[PDB]
């Protein structure tokens, strides 16, 4: 199944401080196996941040571990992560991603003044 | 609207009638005729089943406020009982939750008290149906009406051989292990209610019977301090034939020609019965589902399946039915989806044989294992190579030294391997088949297809060749596969 | 292990043997109940198992349906089997009447049954209570 994802929120935050980004699907988020929270850096190779499954077992890198929360919302078919205290190199492009191969399109976020 | 305004405008000065009659008292002689025009045709409001169900709950106030329900509560301590088992059934057909919030608050210890005569049957008979109403108040009201002598009345009254109060003692133990969290349900197990459920759960006399006393006992099983006395009651074994023999249909069939129980537990409490549906325990998955659907066959001949909307019911069957292994829970459920007009959803799994190098690079990167992705990027692996990959293989040519890290890369490898999708490359639809005798065969369904393998082609095979050419490295799992292929020697 | 095993009829005779049960569990000895061992049964995966694990032999005579035991020589009659297995190997044997109707010495043969040699217990319905301290006497486990 083709299946589209589209991403929001983003953007310039101060350092220090919460941020709420959004994957939303086309289809019924309870239907797909996994669901993933990617990062690119400029200049470097991807990473990922946040793993659900779909009985809601999640599982994050030692690095973010406390500051990030995936969740996915059944009502409107949304996956949501939130992010808490932010440092200054937590700015790139972020991505979601379905099963393994579907991406997303990405936003950027920065965290300055 | 213009239904709903048919039932109040007879309802509405009849039920004052009754008000004035109430309260106007001629003795024995008067009190009588009264209650039995207002038990002839105030109950048949429940028998409108067009509006007059609603009027009847937002019409108690008329009644509770006015204080007749108080009034009559004040005058059923006559000494005589002829005026007083015959005054006492219109309390709980007039038992609502605004009527059951300042009943729990005031005038407790009337019912403790009418409770402790356990002889005549007709009295005992509506005592019953109170408790059965009383017991669904709040978390307080249960853990007074379990600390006081309120739940040895019912359990007395499990010897009878009455039908009717036997279903109102069904129905009664039955909303105590929803209201009364985890300590008033380690308390009744300590005051012996499991075992002397097993007689009305027991009883090839009425099936209605059967079905209250499985759901009563199920949905107090759930804890796990209790479970282990909960089995060695002996009635947690009878639930599984209970819901595999009677099919939903009879029962609602069973439901709508009676007079009575239309709109059993309605949109009001209902959802108290949702996380059993999600619990751990699989029998009280199974009740639930197969009351939930029993209640939808009933509800969809009527266009009340709007009801299902705001309370997002059908949302919570909808997430059930995919990656759930549970044969009659999954088809119960998708029987209700496709008996409330839904569509089953379908599971979107990762087509893993056609990949290519980056989506082996991105999966190494969410299983944890980024540190040898660019090994893998060196030899150029895919899917199709990656489903095929070997512990030698792995040792020397990717340079997983270890043993432990081999055996966590295996581990993930068939948590993927189960989860896939080999529509792609499987036609005989072999994925379903090794399913069916357990799930964690599902893993298996490339190398079979990978070595020109066929249902057809199944049952003559080796365990020699199942070892070397399919790669099935435990004997336990070769051995199921061997003799579940070859009963089927010669079925085409 | 069970101490002790309740047959029955299985069309009357149901309710009884589940308030037995019941009371009998609540004094806390290990009794088994037995449902619909027709042809499941007959390969006495559990009959044999059940009539040696079980000390004292219960029997609940309601109003029986004891045509298929009385007027039927035939050994394949499975009430009569999973009652002569108990009679053959002589445990104790207590019987609980209800009104039933008692049987002719001219049927029921001395080979087919021999249960007639024995007291049982009525039942009471209105105090319950009573009888059961007398039916945990003669139990002898
Ligand atoms: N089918 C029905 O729902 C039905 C039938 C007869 C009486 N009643 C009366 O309706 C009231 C319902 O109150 P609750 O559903 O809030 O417990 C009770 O007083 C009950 O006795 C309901």
């Amino acid at each position: 199944m083709a299946v589209q994802l589209v991403e929001s929120g983003g953007g310039l935050v101060q350092p220090g401080g919460s941020l709420r980004l959004s994957c939303a699907a086309s289809v019924s988020i309870s239907r797909i196996y996994v669901m993933a929270w990617y990062r690119q850096a400029p200049g470097k190779q991807r990473e990922v941040v946040a793993v659900i499954r779909y009985d809601g077992t999640t599982n994050y890198p030692d690095s973010v571990k406390g500051r990030f929360t995936i969740s996915r919302d059944n009502a409107k078919n949304t996956v949501y992560l939130q992010m808490n205290s932010l440092k200054p190199e937590d700015t790139a492009v972020y991505y979601c991603n379905a099963n393994v191969e579907t991406w997303g399109q990405g936003t950027q976020v920065t965290v300055s003044s | 609207g213009t239904e709903v305004q048919d039932a109040l405008e007879r309802a509405l000065p009849e039920l004052q009638q009754a008000l004035s009659a109430l309260k106007q008292a001629g003795g024995a002689r008067a009190v009588g005729a009264g209650l039995a025009e207002v038990f002839q045709l105030v109950e048949e409001a429940w028998l409108l089943p067009a509006v007059g169900r609603e009027v009847a709950q937002g019409l108690c106030d008329a009644i509770r406020l006015d204080g007749g329900l108080d009034l009559l509560l004040r005058l059923l301590q006559a000494p005589e009982l002829e005026t007083r088992v015959q005054a006492a059934r219109l309390l709980e057909q007039i038992l609502v939750a605004e009527n059951r919030d300042r009943v729990a608050r005031i005038g407790l210890g009337v019912i403790l008290n009418l409770a402790k005569e356990r002889e005549p049957v007709e009295l005992a008979r509506s005592v019953a149906g109170i408790l059965e109403h009383m017991f669904k108040h709040s978390e307080e009201t249960c853990q007074r009406l379990v600390a006081a002598g309120g739940l040895d009345a019912v359990l007395y009254w499990c010897r009878r051989t009455d039908p009717a109060l036997l279903r109102h003692c069904a129905l009664a133990l039955g909303n105590c292990a929803l209201h009364g969290g985890q300590a008033v349900q380690r308390r009744m197990v300590e005051k012996r209610a499991a075992e002397w459920l097993f007689p009305l759960a027991f009883s090839k006399e009425d099936e209605l019977l059967r079905l209250h006393a499985c759901l009563a006992v199920a949905v107090l099983a759930t804890n796990k301090e209790v479970e282990r006395e909960v089995e060695r009651s002996g009635t947690l074994a009878l639930v599984e034939p209970l819901v595999a023999s009677l099919d939903p249909g009879r029962f609602a069939r069973c439901l709508v020609d009676a007079s009575d129980t239309s709109q059993g537990r309605g949109p009001d409490d209902l959802q108290r019965l949702v996380p059993l549906l999600d619990s751990n325990r699989l029998e009280a998955q199974c009740i639930g589902a197969f009351y939930l659907c029993a209640e939808a066959a009933i509800k969809s001949l009527q266009g009340k399946t709007k009801v299902f909307s705001d309370i997002g019911a059908i949302q919570s069957l909808k997430r059930l039915v995919s990656y759930s292994t549970n044969g009659t829970k999954s088809a119960l459920a998708k029987r209700a989806l496709r008996l409330l007009g839904e569509e089953v959803p379908r599971p979107i799994l990762p087509s893993v044989p056609s990949w290519k190098e980056a989506e082996v690079q991105t999966w190494l990167q969410q299983i944890g294992f980024s540190k040898y992705c660019e090994s893998f990027r060196e030899q150029q692996v895919d899917g199709d190579l990656l489903l095929r990959l070997t512990e030698e293989e792995l040792q020397t040519d990717l340079g997983m030294k270890s043993g432990i890290t081999r055996k966590r890369f295996f581990r993930e490898l068939t948590e993927l391997k189960t989860f896939a999708n080999y529509s792609t490359c499987d036609r005989s639809n072999l994925a379903d088949w090794l399913g069916s005798l357990d799930p964690r065969f599902r893993q298996y369904t490339y190398g079979l297809v990978s070595c020109g393998l066929d249902r057809s082609l199944l049952h003559r095979v080796s365990e020699q060749q199942l070892l070397e050419d399919c790669g099935i490295h435990l004997g336990v799992h070769r051995a199921r596969i061997l003799t579940a292929a070859r009963e089927m020697l010669h079925s085409p």
